[PDB]
């Protein structure tokens, strides 16, 4: 986006104070369709030196004479050309600005606007800087932050040292990584995106998005009339185990609510009774085991049952033993239809196997997971949306990155989704997404498009839930999903 | 509903 | 509260007939807002000697020129200073008293005052009293008792001999014992809650509290929205036999509709898999048994369980022989966890090996387990607060007594619980509170906080029953937890 | 009310410290009723040292521990034994007080509670106290004043220099006539009047009264089935001249439209046949003058008219000229009907007649013209309810002294009535009020409640006109009659 | 509505 | 609602 | 509603 602001500044023209006061009228617009009638509130606007001040300027030079009263508190110590520019219009306009932060301060105001820094945020906040912010979130004013809040690298979306918790933050052109990743995502709270005159290929050129309803509603496969169950194609689903008997149920249905035309589950015996006890609708195959877990003497089976389907999930309760990792892998090298990786089958996989294999795969880890397969810890992966395209690239695979905003990546294009809610902070969530994904891809999409509609789906279907979130379960996320596509159009 | 506009 | 009228009087300053005054108009203003217009009813007003006789002095004495007509009959044989003042100041504004109650008086009127005896009862009612009481309770009247119905216990909720039956009771300050445990809560009819001017400070330094609403609210925890299944605990359940299947499976949801991340059910084999094949969200594993119920030689894989949860729950439908006895009062010495303790386990629970544990635990008998732990009768035991907080307090744990109106105790804080209905007087029920109480441990509530919220929430959620109450089973209170969490904000 | 207190007291034997806590508490309740839930709110309680201040020290000591703040400032230099009491009391319960008064005080707190001066208020206030009361005016608070607001004369309505402006007054036992006369009724805003307990005898042994919707419903006569015109009177009235022909056409409407069987007017040719042009109901005898005027000349025929009616009204529109005067004087002073003496026949009459009539009368004469008839100035005589209670005394006659509280007094009873608006300020409204009352005498109420129902009933059609009160004429005043009558019932 | 308060 | 009843 | 702003 920095690039963006340049390329339409030298390239394309447009004088650059032209962008900083669209900017800066976005913002009053904004704050307007949030707050309503801005007359009766009194305004404090924060401005640093750099052209996050100068936006803020500009929004408390558009602010005089129409609201109750305004402030600058200009905290920097130089200011760039535009702000410079901008300081001096909000002072020619009749503004008053002072230099001195009062604590008491805060007092005689209704809105804090937070122009202290933007994207030009480098290291952590110290000082005066950090003291101001932390006053202004103990202050229970109405905050809105100019462009991201001012503490939030907006690469990453990590807070460094503290950040401004903000009501409403008003970006230009684009979302920055550091609204759609936590912490950042909740330091941001309403966020609207403004056109600030950005030539529109420029906005496009974006290879970073976030999954919207319009995506999915376009990805979503056809339902021709004329079709029987083969149309929309056969799943097949390795699963479960003597300890973990749920997760071949729960994978088995995610596949049938998205619509998929035939799901088979290979669970070892007794435990595949106990899908078909729940969902006569399933197929489940009792697998011979010696000791209640796949191992190599099931590879023939599970191979022979491939044949007929069009795509295999492989993984939720397997558990994750020796003969467990010999078989998994054995039967990734050998299988030749796409496979979507999940779970325990991640826990035993060696890498080297998705090299190999010609077919597709997507790899379905939260971070716990994925921590292990790539010898890292938990903080090394969460969130590191570069560590999982490189990861996806060298693996030929797509990723699919799990947590409350989720990674999707191939390695080329990367999108992130932010529908779900803390209902699906509770065991099965995954085990349902693992079989939505083998469903869209049986029935025709790609293994990222898949991935993408699937990750959109399952969190808005946890959205349709009518109680509390907390109460979700798996089985009812389940009945939610069918809500959520028809919802979806 | 008035910053912008005057009806 | 006896202690609060006498330090508000002689340390704070405030007359004696200041309180008793604001006492018998609250009376006043709780009955005009319980039947509306006064003018038209016609007023017995049922005076003692003490001074619960003198706050009916004083609803008499502001009824006088305003209602219909108000008549006192006085029972006692002498007036405490404060009833002997309100008695003359209702006989110069032209009231009338008599002192012989005729059976036919209750005919001229339409709402009897009970103002007989308040908290200064002491022994059975007998003689003239009593029979004044029957012949209130055979007339059908409206009836409304000053501060407790005469002839209930306002430190245990007993009646003595006989008591009055109210439609509605105005107490001061705070509600009684007797008002919140039963029979008495059943005769104190609606409950109003009069301020009459103590210190804020004395009423809240008493000790044993109604759980309310707010405090509900308070404890429920968050839900960070960047969070997964993890953040929100783990559970082992150790429960069920070949006798009693279904146990294991209500606790384990229990613990997961009140938000755990995560729950693992230990449950002899082939009962393990009913749990799955109805909630397939579950994890519930084969324990090898040599005769369907736990043992000694399932010691050792228990604990192993224990390592990676945050709570255990044990007890329901473990059966109870001397092999379980073993197995359970073992466990919990080697156990180093919070523990939920509940039917079976406490049945063959060793009491030493509460003392022994540097571990929490928290206890949840219905009075006949009570009665046996304790080795006492039913009796003995049943709304025996001050016999709940010394166990508490001596074994080191919080106490959940369970009846109608449960009692909450870690030996020094006691709460009571009012919500809940007799859909909950079936099987099934406690083995759905000891899944939720587990659950809210291992979200980070306190073993107290945890069982606090627990019984509040389980009773409520029976309360939303759509239906008649009696047809409520615990497979729809699971159902209707999440709801009553969505109400409680 | 004075007298009121001292025998509740000193004869009835209530303690005077119940009385101040019953006043103080009607107040929490009064604002609580008023602005919802207390406990968001912060309150400064500007006590005076008398009893009014001793009613503000309980108000402040109910709120503590309950709302966000209480402060008392304390402006007065000794205080009265109540006052004391209840200081000391606010000051046990942990109140803060200060008797500095700071005039950014009021910034910190939302509700200003006035109790400063109530009835014992004597003099101009000056000095502190009138700057202080200044300072609340200008500050925007919702101010609460105690008993009657600080400055208002209880007795007469009358601003002492400065007074406190309340959006809500609490009174005790009954209204003051400071709260019920100008322009204390404007600084009074909302008025409560609580029971404070004194004895319901007393409150009603009090001589001057609010005119109420329930008196005036009790007074409306019947309209029994079996009827005829007959049955409800006939009205005479003698009114217009050339000048004024649109009186007569007012005043007998107003007859009609409150249900008198029969109205016929007496007025100068051709301008009678005014009325039956626009109401054809009327009966309009052409009076032949020599000028436009009645005179002499036509005393015989008025007389001869007035023997088939029951009340004759005279004096609107007559004009006033030394003929008129010879001719209303000799007219009232033969006339053996009930008069109803208004406008220009007041004007002209000499109050000698009025003692030598064997006959009833009323009068309702505005300020202006009740100046005149005792020549006085309006400043005199406006509002001032003793004069007009002389003067119906001395005449034996019934008063309407007409403005926005018109007083009604026989000399033994005195009536103010409250109803009524700005859109009555314009003329033909006092020749309605005229046709009003004559009317309900000829339906057989007493002059005094023909009156009292008479200015009720008129001030409230106002009120229920549809568009705004300034647009109110007397056509539509008329039209409106008969719903007010409605909704009175 | 009536016992403590006259409108 | 809550300065005299507690429910 | 889309020009100015994207939710
Ligand atoms: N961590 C920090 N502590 C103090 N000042 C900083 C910090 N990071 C950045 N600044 C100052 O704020 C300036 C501008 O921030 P911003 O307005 O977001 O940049 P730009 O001018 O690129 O839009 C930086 O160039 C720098 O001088
Ligand atoms: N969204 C997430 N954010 C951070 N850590 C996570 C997340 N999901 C899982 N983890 C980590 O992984 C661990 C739990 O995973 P693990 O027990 O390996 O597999 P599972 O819990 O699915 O059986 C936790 O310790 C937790 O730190
Ligand atoms: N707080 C949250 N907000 C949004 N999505 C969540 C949240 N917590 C968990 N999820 C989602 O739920 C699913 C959890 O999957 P996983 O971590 O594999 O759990 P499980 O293996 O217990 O079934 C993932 O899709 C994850 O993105
Ligand atoms: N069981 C009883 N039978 C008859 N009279 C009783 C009984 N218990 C109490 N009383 C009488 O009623 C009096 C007052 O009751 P109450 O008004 O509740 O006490 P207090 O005056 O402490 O408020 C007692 O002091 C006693 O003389
Ligand atoms: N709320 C209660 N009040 C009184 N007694 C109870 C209550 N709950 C249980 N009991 C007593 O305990 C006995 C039933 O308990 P028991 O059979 O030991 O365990 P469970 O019935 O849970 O299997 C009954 O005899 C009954 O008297
Ligand atoms: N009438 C009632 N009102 C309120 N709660 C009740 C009622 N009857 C039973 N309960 C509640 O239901 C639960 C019964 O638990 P328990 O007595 O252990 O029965 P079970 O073991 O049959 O599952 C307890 O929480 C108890 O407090
Ligand atoms: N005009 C005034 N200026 C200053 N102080 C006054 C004025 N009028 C009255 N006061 C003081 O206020 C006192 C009490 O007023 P209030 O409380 O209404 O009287 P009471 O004690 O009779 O209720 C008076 O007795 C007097 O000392
Ligand atoms: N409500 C009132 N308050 C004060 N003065 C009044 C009122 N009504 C009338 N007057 C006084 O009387 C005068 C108008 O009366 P006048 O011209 O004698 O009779 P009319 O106006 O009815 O023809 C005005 O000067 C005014 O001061
Ligand atoms: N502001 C007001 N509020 C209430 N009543 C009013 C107001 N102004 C006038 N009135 C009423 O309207 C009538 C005016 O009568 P009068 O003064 O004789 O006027 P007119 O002679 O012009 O018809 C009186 O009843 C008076 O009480
Ligand atoms: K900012
Ligand atoms: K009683
Ligand atoms: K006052
Ligand atoms: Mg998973
Ligand atoms: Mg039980
Ligand atoms: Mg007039």
């Amino acid at each position: 986006m920095k690039e963006i602001d340049e390329l339409t500044i030298k390239e394309y023209g447009v004088d650059s104070r032209i962008l900083m006061e669209r900017a800066g009228i976005s913002v009053v617009l904004a704050m307007e369709e949030e707050l309503g009638n801005l007359s009766d509130y009194r305004f404090l606007v924060l401005c640093g030196g750099g052209n996050n001040g100068g936006d803020g300027f500009v929004v408390a030079r558009n602010l005089l004479g129409v609201v109750k009263d305004v402030l600058v508190v200009f905290l920097g110590k130089k200011k760039t050309p535009d702000c410079e520019y901008n300081y001096g219009l909000y002072k020619k306009f009749g503004g008053k600005v002072v230099e001195q932060f009062e604590p008491s301060i805060l007092n005689e105001f209704d809105v804090v606007v937070d122009a202290i820094f933007g994207t030009g945020l480098r290291g952590e906040i110290t000082g005066e800087y950090a003291e101001i912010i932390n006053l202004v979130n103990k202050s229970g004013k109405v905050v809105v932050s100019v462009d991201v809040p001012s503490g939030i690298d907006s690469n990453t979306g990590k807070v460094l040292r503290t950040a401004v918790k903000a009501d409403l933050t008003v970006t230009f052109g684009v979302p920055k990584i550091g609204h759609i990743l936590f912490p950042g995502r909740d330091l941001t709270g309403k966020l609207k995106v403004a056109n600030i005159g950005h030539p529109v290929h420029l906005i496009n050129s974006i290879n970073r998005y976030v999954i919207t309803r319009e995506m999915v509603r376009s990805l979503l496969p056809e339902r021709p009339r004329d079709s029987h169950k083969g149309t929309y194609g056969k799943v097949l689903i390795i699963a479960g185990s003597r300890l973990y008997s749920g997760a071949p149920v729960l994978s088995g249905m995610g596949s049938l609510k998205v619509g998929t035309g035939l799901v088979k589950l290979a669970v070892p015996f007794p435990q595949n009774l106990i899908a078909t006890s729940r969902f006569p609708e399933l197929i489940s195959v009792p697998i011979d085991t010696e000791k209640g877990f796949f191992s190599l003497q099931n590879l023939q089976e599970c191979l022979e049952l491939s044949k007929d389907v069009d795509v295999v999930a492989i993984g939720p309760g397997l558990g994750n033993n020796e003969h467990v990792r010999e078989f998994v892998n054995e039967f990734l090298k050998t299988l030749e239809k796409p496979a979507v990786i999940d779970a325990d089958a991640i826990n035993v996989l060696d890498t080297s196997v998705l090299k190999e294999r010609k077919s597709p795969a997507v790899l379905t880890p939260h971070p716990g997971e994925m921590a292990r397969l790539v010898k890292k810890t938990v903080g090394d992966v969460k969130y590191n949306y570069e560590l999982a395209e490189e990861f996806a690239k060298e693996n030929d695979c797509v990723l699919v990155l799990k947590s409350a905003t989720t990674i999707v990546t191939d390695g080329e294009k990367t999108l992130f989704n932010i529908t779900g809610n803390t209902g699906l902070s509770k065991g099965g969530s995954g085990d349902v997404l693992t079989g939505m994904i083998a469903g869209f891809i049986a029935q025709g999409l790609s293994p990222l498009e898949a991935s993408t509609v699937s990750v959109y789906l399952h969190g808005f279907a946890a959205e349709l839930f009518e109680q509390d979130e907390r109460g979700l379960t798996a089985s009812e996320l389940l009945r939610l999903i069918p809500e959520a596509i028809r919802r979806l159009k | 509903a008035a910053w912008l506009f005057e009806a």
